[PDB]
RNA sequence: CCGAAGCUUCGGCUUCGGCAGGAGAGGUA
């Protein structure tokens, strides 16, 4: 995600992020 | 003893060869110093006249010195005297 | 293609009822492939004779004791497992037992009927020592293998007959290892050490013959797919 | 060795040198986790001889001051309701706050679920107060890890201890022929490879116009062409090869910030430092005894694991007191057997 | 002197050796490890190491 | 001549060439720059060390043949046999949950709705009921997957070509011998790990030397690999020897090894001619330190048993 | 036995293999046999294959901080790269297999040779010589694959049962062969109870005297056995004169086992009874089905109940702490207390809830490896943490690590998981410098005379009576009175004497002792010797490295320091005198 | 009582490639012994085809890349390691590849002598655009087993050639079941199920009529005592 | 001591050619 073309990896997380690192 | 056939470098038995000695300190000079009488009648053997005696015991195809002197001292074919 | 290195095997004669046979240089990763399959012909697959089933006069209900010997009903019973014998008819056959008078009784005393062989006449079964009889009904067949005990169902056929375990093999004991040799100069060929113990009515050597014959039928099936194949040639002795 | 030791190599605190301390001087008292170090400093990621706790690495969220003091951010929260504001805050300020945890339930609006949550006091005191005094929260639960400890799947299982070697490992990995992504991954391992760069990214936006084994080239919507070349088998500082390949066609729209070609540990864009293998756990004939490894042969076939190394030797020609050194094939010593491979 | 020089503190041990003009007898493990001599100890010790072997008289005749 | 170092081989894959004539930089006294570079592929052997991301570290013992190997129930050898007794004394559990969901997203899964979504897959989102063979999955550092989510994905996953699953609802398999050809007796525990190969390889660690290069001042055996040099035998190796009694193993180790220059020559002949090994002589390093005492103005002597110091440096 | 690689043999052994070359005609000088070696034609992987036959090398690992760290083996040519190190001699050099490395030294004269051969052997060197128990002994796998197999589970294929009213006793074997026969065909279980008869095993004591009295011909006499099948294949291991055993195979069994073979055989029937116990070891170790899964680490059933309980005291004590009733020293030390209680409820629950063929639980009820500290943390709790100062933190860590941790539980974690890494290392450089103190002191004593005919001594303890009057043997006398020689002649009530002047401390002659009502005794010790240099033989007493009085000779200044300073990486200091 | 009856052999067809047989009775215990010396001898001792070098123009080593060519030598070899081939004679042929232009290059492409096919004509070798051409020449030997690369500065051969690294093994997958009549009154015998795949070079019973035939002159050593 | 080249009676003789120390940083057991 936030790159325009990347490998979709479905993800576990189950909190949400307000910040980019 | 009640044991399998040893082999390689663990025969003749170290438990049989220590019977014969008075320590473990005394078996190493006892067969490094009859090696060394077997390898220097070799070694004179084929060039001259000399004054030691050959192995007392027969020995292999392609045998060590020290291999014919273990097996001489289990033997008791040897005698020596303590400095 | 050829092997360019041919095993061959040799024999170490240890008693006459043991040895200890060697087959190398094993190509590698084959000195695995022989041992398990060997092992498992030798133990299951040679025909024997054994005794199957046992009947003593007065010991009908409970099997604790019987009047007369020494021993008891299990000692002797495990006696009589230890038979060995040669049998060349194929339909069971009946024996008899019947010493008389104080003394032990041995296998020698069997009087056996003709086709059927006893190969250990000095052998103790019981003591006799408290002026008893002893009469003893035994029925042995042939077969291959370690074949457990038949729970028979009868309920009429016999009412006092005791089904008992059969040993047909006439091997009784096989293991084997496998080793490293080198040839030229590339280490971890194989070697293969079989040590086999049999009965007295057969001899190791001629174990390994019987245990080879019925080996080469059986993988003799798949190569009956397509005669020529070309696969691993070995060479002439 | 790999990209992710280039890029943590960058991002390395030391303690010492001409000012600091010395490694024969320095105690147990500076080798240490302070409280204070939560989200500043990894407390995992440390050598393990001689300099353990004297190099350490910065965490992922933080930042440096003008003055040398390191930063962090939060979340600020209100009458029990987290807010969206960021506000960045130093070791000396957060003393005088109560800081929530990363890990907290939070609803719809955004109030605790749980009475009770645990925080940070002054002194890096931990307590269960409750969800009404707080006065700030975590951003994001790997605030207080490091780059190369938040690419370990289920981290939270693993003790301290052997999750240091795990971090320590990930950099003495060796770039093989074809390298793959991992089946079970964390998410960190595609921002780590674009800013490590040892890929090729598009300044621009456009389509494909040649593509080769050494050259892309690139039209953009104005009218300007750029054209990207490679590095191919080139040798790095531990004599490993550092190889480029482009993973775009001859047609492709590309998209300002995408990953043209990929690099030595890079599998289409995301980095990949080992291989998916079928286990067994199972003590087997005593060839695993203590810590040994039993393979099979068919990773030897299939060319599984195999790289490539690259050495390099010089010599030099020169001037002398009696004459001049001169390089030549005429050697009046030595056979013509050995002088084949030579040329003019 | 030359076990001592060897252990800690070269200068000091040597400075009072000169002054006091000391003599060594080299009859210990560590001095007769450093000038290249058998050890006193183990085979090192005279009773083994004047061992004398030759075969038996009944050996010899046979042979 | 510029000949390769002892222990090395490989293609040459490139030349850079500098003179001074057209116009290059140069350093001065120098007329020509020549740089070569040689190339090598290395796989797999004995003795090479692999690792995964949770503290699992080892060197690989054997290599076996694809027949030697467990397989499952359809014909599939295992790649890699790890042992069981070195994860609960050391704490990281993560390798048996990493090794679970990999199976789970080799293999693919399916989770069914059709009495309404089931209460272990409550939290779980939309796009994670369902996936395909060969997938890629991410669990976050601290917030990813649970174990009632493992739990209950171990018993969905997808058969192979012939409608079987060959791992069960825990995780375990039946697997054969290899070498035998009986089952195993218990199930076993199989699955998918990532491992990674580290730079630390046996081929650039064996070294082995007989005679070689020697020192100057000390006239020692040089040190290092790059050189051809011995090995160290230290002061705590010494020890051991005066603590086993061998007084001549250890006098043999120090001088005609290491110092002796005269008896070096004469172990030499008297060993390929087949004779008898020479006596001992004394050692250089004893003659350095007495030169070395002598020059802080110490007059240091070696006397006999009647005085009548010793010449100690021979030249007669 | 070692393996050594082809590349390294070759250089090690050059001129040996040159001399050999130029023998045997394969060469015309020693210039052209060496550029043959050099070159490695295929003419010289024949004659280094009866070059290096019987002569031995040395291995060495780094640090030495005993004699056991170097060994004497005899080369064997393998391919690859890499030593190849038998299994039970990891144990004296300390060497585990993720990345060890050793070095290799070759004798060359005869008496270095025998020295090798006689003194250093590693089949020689079997018994520690700081304690006398043995090193090389099955660990890890083998302990496992021998616990395993001597097992017995009560109700299983084919076991034993007293079958009477219509059928025989269904179970009786006839041979061990028999029941091998059965146990391939599925019948038998290997760890079923049944009876056999055995012919060419020794009874135990009892049996023994009930059955044959005068004497058991063990050749050929026969008795009966109620054991298992994994007993039987156990025994055919030992040798022949040892009696049955008929026991489960913890490791402190294995350990007495081993010593008492030791103790009354000679040095060659141990050294080849261990290489046949790791065969079986191995070989059973994978066929016990011991691996590790999600399932297999349970939990206990109703730990938040326990939790819960335990959490409304601390509330209590916090509300006292905030109505100004305790200060701050006593609320911790008062949660600290409640707190240390929860750990062991948990525990005892966990602990009984595991059944007892559990991998997790046969690991650590086997002697294997681990304890039940760790099992706790894994699946029960963690409990109390401490701070870096080294106080206990008043807040628990409730969730094991089989639920994962927090990010504020696994940083707190942190704090004392450093401190043990960090201390570690100076430990290391710490104990060091002691022992290269310890050697310089005492590097002049050696055993200089058999006996100095002093008359002085110590006393010993050797045990205390209680006030019933039952004696209560001494904690502290395996390494206090065993092992050496007595000074008077011991004497009680005025009566005979058991033992006399000049005798070595064994068993026997300590529960000789015992079993007359003797406490004090006077021994001879190092301490009083009358010898003018270095000590006498009777005074130091007996070796423990080889069970005999001591060898004219040895140097017993440098074995006590390496003895004392080798287990200094295994002392940490209490966590102020 | 002595079972006369003898094993028989029968063949199932599932697909060009699968073959299933059925061995059946046999004694009790036999069946996974037989079954597992059948699948080491067809894993390991199958004798095919491989190609031992090949040898492109313009190219010295395979560290290099071709002009016109969007993969280098490396993957170059590393695709064409799946190529699977037959051949009939007993000495090395030659094959060759010409392709110039835009396209891409797959195996039908290859053109074979007499005596050698190519089973796999659909599989991706590389792709050129408009300024690239390629061009080699591949040698096809017999044997058995995995040989690695034999360097060419042993066989004297010119300094363009790249060994590699040859597979002869035809087999793909093989596994066996057993199904065993345990009923009372002790009349027991087993049944053996072998599966076997190919890599479309042999059919699937002709790989066991070469392990029959190098299994029956193996155990014909012991057979000789009499 | 090694190499090249001559004499060489086969033991060897002769000509020419040739060297290896410190400081700092990181890492493995
Ligand atoms: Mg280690
Ligand atoms: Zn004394």
């Amino acid at each position: 995600n936030s790159v325009p073309g990347a490998p979709n990896r479905v993800s576990f997380a189950k909190l949400r992020e307000p910040l980019e690192v | 003893g009640g044991y399998d056939t040893p082999l390689g470098i663990t025969n003749p038995p170290i438990d049989e060869l220590l019977d014969r000695v008075s320590s473990k300190y005394a078996l190493v000079i006892y067969a490094a110093k009859r090696a060394r009488q077997i390898n220097d009648y070799y070694n004179q053997l084929g060039e001259g006249i000399l004054e030691y005696v050959g192995p007392l015991v027969e020995p292999g195809l392609q045998e060590k010195p020290l291999s014919i002197a273990l097996r001489e001292i289990h033997a008791d074919l040897l005698e020596h005297t303590e400095g | 293609m050829l092997i360019s290195q041919r095993p061959t095997l040799s024999e170490d004669v240890l008693t006459d009822n043991r040895s200890q046979f060697v087959i190398e240089p094993l190509e590698p990763g084959f000195g695995y492939t022989l041992g398990n399959s060997l092992r498992r012909t030798l133990l299951s697959s040679i025909p024997g004779a054994a005794v199957t089933s046992i009947r003593i006069d007065g010991v009908l209900h409970e099997f604790t004791t019987v009047p007369g010997v020494k021993e008891d009903v299990t000692e002797i019973i495990l006696n009589l497992k230890s038979l060995v014998v040669s049998s060349e008819e194929d339909e069971p056959v009946t024996m008899y037992l019947r010493k008389q008078g104080p003394g032990e009784v041995t296998a020698g005393d069997i009087v056996p009927p003709a086709g059927v062989t006893v190969h250990n006449p000095g052998m103790h079964i019981a003591t006799l020592n408290d002026k008893g009889k002893l009469e003893v009904e035994l029925v042995v067949e042939r077969g291959r293998g370690y074949v457990p005990a038949v729970q028979n169902r009868a309920s009429g056929a016999e009412i006092g007959r005791i089904p008992v375990d059969s040993i047909y093999s006439p091997v009784l004991k096989v293991t084997y290892k496998v080793d490293a040799t080198r040839v030229e100069q590339r280490t971890d060929f194989d070697k293969l050490i079989l040590d086999v113990e049999t009965k007295n009515s057969i001899s190791p050597r001629d174990a390994l013959a019987s245990a080879g014959k019925t080996l080469v039928e059986l993988f003799g099936l798949a190569r009956e797919l397509n005669v020529e194949a070309e696969g691993i040639e070995i060479g002439p002795s | 060795n790999n990209p992710l030791s280039g890029l943590t190599h960058k991002r390395r605190l030391s303690a010492l040198g001409p000012g600091g301390l010395s490694r024969e001087r320095a105690g147990l008292e500076v080798r240490d986790v302070h409280p204070s170090h939560y989200g500043r400093m990894c407390p995992i990621e440390t050598p393990e001889g001689p300099n353990i706790g004297l190099i350490g690495s910065l965490s992922v969220y933080a930042r440096v001051n003008p003055f040398g003091f390191i930063e962090t951010p939060y979340r600020k929260v209100v009458d029990g309701v987290v807010s969206d504001e960021i506000v960045y805050l130093t070791a000396d300020e957060e003393d005088r706050h109560v800081v929530a945890q990363a890990n907290s339930p939070i609803d719809a609006d955004g109030r605790f679920v749980e009475p009770r949550v645990l925080v940070r006091r002054k002194a890096g005191e931990v307590e269960y107060v409750p969800s009404s005094e707080v006065d700030y929260m975590d951003v994001s639960p790997r605030q207080m890890v490091s780059v190369a400890t938040a690419m370990i799947p289920f981290l939270e299982h693993d003790d301290a201890n052997r999750a240091l070697m795990g971090a320590n490992m990930q950099r003495q990995a060796v770039p093989l022929v074809r390298s793959e992504a991992p089946l079970v991954g964390t998410g960190m391992e595609l921002r780590a490879a674009i800013d490590a760069g040892d890929v090729v990214v598009a300044e621009e936006s456009g389509v494909i116009e040649e593509v080769s084994a050494d050259y892309i080239t690139v039209m953009h919507d104005n009218g300007t062409r750029r054209t990207y070349r490679m590095r191919k088998f080139a040798r790095s500082n531990h004599g490993t090869c550092a190889n480029q390949c482009p993973i775009v066609d001859a047609g492709d729209r590309v998209e300002a910030g995408q990953v043209i070609a990929d690099g030595p540990c890079t599998d289409d864009g995301e980095m990949a430092l080992g291989k998916n293998l079928l286990v067994a756990i199972m003590p087997w004939e005593g060839h695993n005894y203590e810590d040994a490894i039993i393979l099979s042969n068919r990773l030897v076939e299939e060319d599984v694991l195999t790289s490539i190394h690259i050495e390099e030797h010089e010599i030099d020609a020169r001037d002398t007191k009696l004459g001049a050194e001169e390089i030549t094939r005429d050697i009046p010593n030595i056979s013509d057997e050995v002088l084949a491979d030579l040329d003019e | 002197w030359l076990s001592a020089a060897s252990f800690q503190e070269t200068t000091r041990v040597l400075t009072d050796a000169a002054i006091n003009c000391r003599s060594d007898k080299l009859n210990g493990l560590k001095e007769n490890v450093i000038i290249g001599k058998l050890i006193p100890a183990g085979t090192g010790i005279n009773r083994y190491r004047n061992i004398a072997v030759q075969p038996t008289e009944e050996a010899r005749a046979a042979a | 001549s510029l000949k390769v170092p002892h222990g090395e081989s490989g293609k040459v894959i490139g030349i850079r060439v500098f003179s001074r004539e057209d116009e290059d930089e140069l350093p001065a006294g120098v007329n020509e720059l020549v740089r070569v570079y040689v190339a090598q592929k290395r796989k797999i052997s004995d003795g090479d060390k692999l690792a995964g991301r949770h503290g699992n570290k080892g060197v690989i013992g054997k290599i076996l043949p694809v027949e030697d190997m467990p397989f499952l129930a359809d014909g599939t050898p295992v790649d890699i046999i790890l042992n069981t007794h070195g994860v609960p004394r050391r704490m990281n559990i993560g390798q048996i949950l990493e090794t679970h969901l990999g199976w789970c997203a080799h293999s693919g899964w399916k989770v069914d709705a059709a009495k309404g979504v089931p209460d272990w897959a409550a939290r779980l989102p939309d796009e994670l009921l369902e996936a395909q063979p060969n997938a890629i999955v991410s669990t976050p550092v601290f917030d990813g997957a649970q174990e009632a989510e493992l739990q209950g994905l171990l018993s969905c996953t997808l058969p192979n070509r012939d409608g079987d699953v060959l791992v069960d609802a825990d995780g375990k398999a039946m697997l054969f011998d290899g070498r035998s050809g009986e089952p195993f007796p218990y199930p076993v525990t199989v699955g998918y790990m990532y491992i990674m190969k580290l730079h630390h390889l046996v081929d650039d660690k064996i070294h082995a030397r007989s005679t070689g290069p020697y020192s100057m001042i000390t006239q020692q055996p040089l040190g290092g690999k790059a050189q051809f040099g011995g090995q160290r035998f230290g002061e705590m190796e010494c020890w051991a020897m005066q603590a086993y009694g061998a007084a001549y193993t250890l006098q043999e180790l120090l001088t005609i090894k290491s110092d002796d220059t005269v008896g070096r020559v004469k172990v030499y002949e008297a060993i390929v001619k087949g004779e008898n090994i020479p006596e001992p002589g004394i050692p250089e390093s004893f003659k350095v330190l007495l030169k070395e005492l002598q020059s802080l103005c110490l007059n240091v002597e070696v006397l006999s048993s009647d005085g009548a110091a010793i010449e100690l440096r021979e030249g007669e | 036995q070692c393996g050594l690689p082809k590349l390294m043999a070759l250089e090690l052994f050059k001129p040996f293999v040159m001399k050999r070359l130029v023998d045997l005609n394969h060469a015309q000088n020693i210039k052209s046999a060496k550029r043959m070696v050099e070159r490695q034609r295929p003419q010289v992987w024949d004659v280094l294959e009866e070059v290096i036959a019987e002569h031995p090398v040395l291995l060495n690992r780094a640090p030495t901080l005993h004699r056991l760290g170097i060994q004497a083996f005899e080369p064997m040519l393998v391919e690859g790269k890499a030593i190849q190190l038998h299994p039970l001699v990891c144990e004296a050099f300390n060497a585990d297999f993720d990345g060890d490395q050793m070095a290799v030294h070759l004798p060359l004269s005869a008496e270095a040779q025998a020295e090798a051969r006689i003194l250093m052997l590693s089949s020689n060197n079997i018994l520690s010589p700081a304690s006398g128990r043995p090193l090389a002994m099955p660990r890890l796998d083998m302990v496992t694959g021998l616990y395993y197999l001597t097992t017995e589970v009560p109700g299983d294929t084919g076991e034993y049962q007293p079958a009477s009213g219509d059928h025989p006793e269904t179970g009786v074997y006839s041979s061990p062969a028999e029941a091998i026969m059965a146990a391939d065909r599925g019948v038998l279980s290997v760890r079923a109870k049944i009876k056999v008869r055995l012919t060419q095993l020794r009874p135990p004591v009892e049996i023994e005297a009930e059955l044959f009295g005068h004497s058991g011909w063990q050749p050929g006499d026969a008795w009966m056995a109620e054991t298992t099948l994994g007993r039987v294949m156990f025994n055919e291991l030992l040798p022949l004169g040892y009696p049955f055993v008929n026991k489960q195979m913890h490791k402190k069994v294995q350990a007495a086992i081993i010593n008492d073979l030791a103790e009354r055989y000679p040095m060659i029937v141990v050294a080849q009874t261990v290489d046949k116990l790791k065969d079986a070891g191995f070989y059973w170790a994978t066929r016990s089905g011991v691996t590790v899964s999600m399932a297999d680490v349970l939990v206990p059933p109703r730990k938040k109940e326990i939790l819960d309980h335990y959490e409304e005291r601390a509330d209590k004590v916090e509300k006292q702490f905030q109505r100004g009733a305790l200060n701050h020293d006593e609320r911790n030390e008062a949660l600290v207390e409640i707190w240390k209680e929860a750990t062991d409820e948990v525990g005892q629950a966990l602990r009984e809830h595991y059944p007892d063929d559990n991998p997790i639980i046969t690991i650590v009820d086997s002697g294997a490896t681990g304890n039940f500290t760790q099992t706790r943390t894994l699946a029960g709790m963690k409990g109390l943490v401490t701070n870096p100062k080294g106080e206990f933190i008043p807040r628990p860590v409730k969730s094991s690590f089989r639920e994962g941790l927090t990010v504020l539980e696994y940083f707190i974690n942190t704090h004392g998981a450093r401190k043990g890494l960090a201390d570690t290392a100076l430990r290391t450089a710490d104990s060091g410098y002691l022992t290269r103190r310890l050697v310089d002191v005492s590097q002049d004593v050696i055993v200089r005379e058999h006996d100095c005919q002093t008359e002085r001594g110590i006393v010993v303890e050797l045990a205390e009576r209680a006030p019933d009057g039952t004696l209560i043997r001494d904690p502290y006398i395996e390494t206090s009175a065993y092992a050496r020689t007595l000074g008077t002649d011991a004497v009680d009530e005025a009566g005979n004497v058991i033992v006399e002047r000049g005798q070595d401390l064994g068993d026997p002659e300590i529960d000789a002792l015992l079993a007359a009502g003797i406490t004090q005794v006077k021994v001879r010790s190092v301490l009083t010797c009358a010898t003018s240099t270095g000590v006498c033989a009777t005074c130091y007493g007996r070796s423990m490295a080889t069970g005999k009085l001591v060898d004219i000779g040895e140097a017993v200044g440098i074995v006590a320091a390496q003895s004392i300073g080798e287990p200094g990486t295994q002392l940490t200091m209490r966590t102020d005198i």
